[PDB]
RNA sequence: CAGACACCAUGGUGCACCUGACUCCU
RNA sequence: AAAAAUAACAAUACAGGACUCUUUCGAGGCCCUGUAAUUGGAAUGAGUCCACUUUAAAUCCUUUAACGAGGAUCCAUUGGAGGGCAAGUCUGGUCGCAGCAGCCGCGGUAAUUCCAGCUCCAAUAGCGUAUAUUAAAGUUGCUGCAGUUAAAAAGCUCGUA
């Protein structure tokens, strides 16, 4: 604790609250806009975009296995991002430039697994839904 | 086929006043502030409803000159859902010899908490008649008393432990460290024998300051010693 | 690191295959599926016997 | 213009104990799924905080007294609550299975042609009843005092007395056609 | 601590103090009774019933109860040169 | 208490794992 | 967003729980509920459909003559079982591979983390994901944060706002 307190100081409290709450990592940086900057989502819920190149990761240790990601440029924020490829076997479904509907993958805004740098995964290969894809719900018509 | 016996023994003077009917309730000792060194005293006078509740058996461990030594460190509540709770903690290299340790260290450490009313006046003791606390490293867990109908608002285990109070109706706001649940426990613990500790207008009441019921019956204590 | 060569995609499902298992009787629906779910879990025999399961445990 | 959820979500995702209670109330009243749990779940929260609410009011209030007298009032026209007691005290005792009894559902199966409480919602589902001059449909109907005292065979229910549809001619086509051979 | 006009909340009523005020709960140790026997007016021969006076540990740690009992003994007799 | 005292670098990896009951029927 | 279907229901039988007989056994004995062969009357729109209706005209709705369920049906899904987190110490394969895994984590061969089968759980005409934000969070602490050693008393003092 540790403050002034009378019958003037909601002065003091509008500032000193504030001042203090501008110190906090989530509410710094989703307020400076960086998370729209740095980040392709924050701005959208769902981008779509051309896969560049497809990718296959071997993972940095720990959990020794390759994870075989994808790199994507969207096309509303046109930013050359790479995302995970989750569907064991579905790798196989991409191309390049292979219009993907993209996400962030589990964290917003930071790496996951044994993987580093990697933040996003692909909702639909093709746009046309990866997860029926490994459900073997849809094929890709492509 | 395997039974299990029960022999009373008394080891004080107050556990001949328990086998021969002179003490009937743990209630006595309670208004008494005696101390209890046999559990079956608490089982010669309930022996129902006292829910054992296994909480943690949680694998800790000692560095030694050979590699290293670990032990189970059980934690065995008991309570009926009347008023009436208690805790052991057994610290033993088995899993069963730590439950069955702390079932008894339970068993022997039951204490009353003082159950009330949130806003109510009548209906037979719904929840406590106060905000109660209590800490355990840091750990502070507060409880805050409810109406009827609202229920056990809290972390699993202090819902486990309001539900042996019989305090049904509670509200909850804990803050500390978040993962030691042992230290959550002891903490919630400390919060129910408060309950008594708090002075209401209706204990201001003060009683007549009874007479050590050793002296009372120590003529009729006169089995091999008084 | 900057490595980026598949090897093996599917490696394992060519490896594990599948099949179906038909309704002798059906998968019941919404109402009375969650109906029979109580009454088969305890009224049939009303549970008298047993200990230590859960409904698909070999524990 | 204006909707609502009549459902309610709790917010802890897996609570098992409570998942398979959720199960009983299915299975001794004859619900749809946990939804017909979750929707007097989502009244009975708002009930106990209303009565808790008027119970912290300042007596001879007329927003405790006009409101709450009608929501004594309500709360007993549907024969729910019965105002012999009829204070705040006991509002905040009532529970879900009260309004589940008061259902159209249970009183089929405990009054009329329902043996099971799957049965008795078919008998709903399946418009053999009328509660009024009502074919009534709707098993969460939760009833009034006066609506037990008027729940029949429906005149569309051919069974019991009522215009044949297809099924009576279809139990009949069972013995002429189905013992007419033709 | 009793509820409504006749009707009686609480598992028991613990014990209390005059020294502090305060009260002597459940399991309380060092949380005793005194019991000071009522020695008899000249004639001699002590009388029965103790004169009796709750005493908690907490006046007992602070090392209290000397002088409390001293405030109970010789203050509401009997007591001899008091 | 109160006699004499030099430099000596490096080095590495998996398993400590979360509950109760006693119809051996003698 | 609201209502809430995709069939009950018995009979049968077993498998028993009281029960009654029986020293118990066992039998009788229902509540039955699963499962059996089934169904038996008993239904119902989900439909289809005359018709009345409807409204600017309609349209749907409701009204319906009439048809539309014994079965694998007129046949629900979407998620999970390594924990957290409910439910596979399953069955097979895989063998640090393929993958999985928000996090804690499996897989380096007798895989409860894979991949499937199966079984189960979960909700349910939804369920799951993404992102967003609200709480949980007393990790912004106005209520109500912490500042010796974990973050945090200015080098010290005067001294105005």
């Amino acid at each position: 604790m540790g403050k002034c307190r009378g019958l003037r100081t909601a002065r003091k409290l509008r500032s000193h609250r504030r001042d203090q709450k501008w110190h906090d990592k989530q509410y710094k940086k989703a307020h400076l806009g960086t998370a729209l900057k740095a980040n392709p989502f924050g701005g959208a819920s769902h981008a779509k975009g051309i896969v560049l190149e497809k990718v296959g990761v071997e993972a940095k240790q720990p959990n020794s296995a390759i994870r075989k990601c994808v790199r994507v440029q969207l096309i509303k924020n046109g930013k050359k991002i790479t995302a995970f490829v989750p569907n064991d076997g579905c790798l196989n479904f991409i191309e390049e430039n292979d219009e993907v509907l993209v996400a962030g993958f589990g964290r917003k805004g930071h790496a996951v697994g044994d993987i580093p740098g990697v933040r996003f995964k692909v909702v639909k290969v093709a746009n046309v839904s990866l997860l029926a894809l490994y459900k073997g719900k849809k094929e890709r018509p492509r | 086929g395997k039974a299990g016996d029960k022999e009373w023994l008394p080891v004080t003077k107050l556990g001949r006043l328990v086998k021969d009917m002179k003490i009937k309730s743990l209630e006595e000792i309670y208004l008494f502030s005696l101390p209890i060194k046999e559990s079956e005293i608490i089982d010669f006078f309930l022996g129902a409803a006292l829910k054992d509740k296994v909480l943690k058996i949680m694998p800790v461990q000692k560095q030694t000159q050979a590699g290293q030594r670990t032990r189970f460190k059980a934690f065995v509540a008991i309570g009926d859902y009347n008023g009436h709770v208690g805790l052991g903690m057994k610290c033993s290299k088995e899993v069963a010899t730590a439950i069955r340790g702390a079932i008894i260290l339970a068993k022997l450490s039951i204490v009353p908490v003082r159950r009330g009313y949130w806003g109510n006046k009548i209906g037979k003791p719904h929840t406590v008649r106060c905000k109660v606390t209590g800490r355990c490293g840091s750990v502070l867990v507060r409880l805050i008393p409810a109406p009827r109908g609202t229920g056990i608002i809290s972390a699993p285990v202090p819902k486990k432990l309001l539900l042996m109070a019989g305090i049904d109706d509670c509200y909850t706001s804990a803050g500390g460290c978040t993962a030691t649940l042992g230290n959550f426990a002891k903490a919630t613990f400390d919060a129910i024998s408060k309950t008594y500790s708090y002075l209401t207008p209706d204990l201001w009441k003060e009683t007549v300051f009874t007479k050590s019921p050793y002296q009372e019956f120590t003529d009729h204590l006169v089995k091999t010693h008084t | 690191k900057v490595h980026g060569s598949l090897a093996r995609v599917g490696k394992v499902r060519g490896q594990t295959l599948k099949v179906a298992k038909q309704e002798k009787k059906k998968k019941r629906t919404g109402r009375a599926k969650r109906r029979m779910q109580y009454n088969r879990r305890f009224v049939n025999v009303v549970p008298t016997f047993g200990k230590k399961k859960g409904p698909n445990a070999n524990s | 213009w204006v909707c609502r959820k009549t459902y309610v979500t709790p917010r802890r995702p897996f609570e098992k104990s409570r998942l398979d209670q959720e199960l009983k109330l299915i299975g001794e009243y004859g619900l749809r799924n946990k939804r017909e749990v979750w929707r007097v779940k989502f009244t009975l929260a708002k009930i106990r905080k209303a009565a808790r609410e008027l119970l912290t009011l300042d007596e001879k209030d007329p927003r405790r007294l006009f409101e709450g007298n009608a929501l004594l009032r309500r709360l007993v026209r549907i024969g729910v609550l019965d105002e012999g007691k009829m204070k705040l005290d006991y509002i905040l005792g009532l529970k879900i299975e009260d309004f589940l009894e008061r259902r159209l559902q249970t009183q089929v199966f405990k009054l009329g042609l329902a043996k099971s409480i799957h049965h008795a919602r078919v008998l709903i589902r399946q418009r053999h009843i009328r509660v009024r001059k009502q074919v009534v449909n709707i098993p969460s109907f939760i009833v009034r005092l006066d609506s037990q005292k008027h729940i029949d065979f429906s005149l569309r229910s051919p069974y019991g007395g009522g215009r044949p549809g297809r099924v009576k001619r279809k139990n009949a086509k069972k013995g002429q056609g189905g013992a007419g051979a033709g | 601590m009793q509820s409504n006009a006749g009707e009686f909340v609480d598992l028991y009523v613990p014990r209390k103090c005059s020294a502090s005020n305060r009260i002597i709960g459940a399991k309380d140790h060092a949380s005793i009774p005194m019991n000071v026997a009522e020695v008899d007016k000249v004639t001699g021969r002590f009388n029965g019933q103790s004169k009796t006076y709750a005493i908690c540990g907490a006046i007992r740690r602070m090392g209290e109860s000397d002088d409390s009992i001293l405030r109970l003994a010789k203050s509401h007799g009997i007591v001899s040169q008091n």
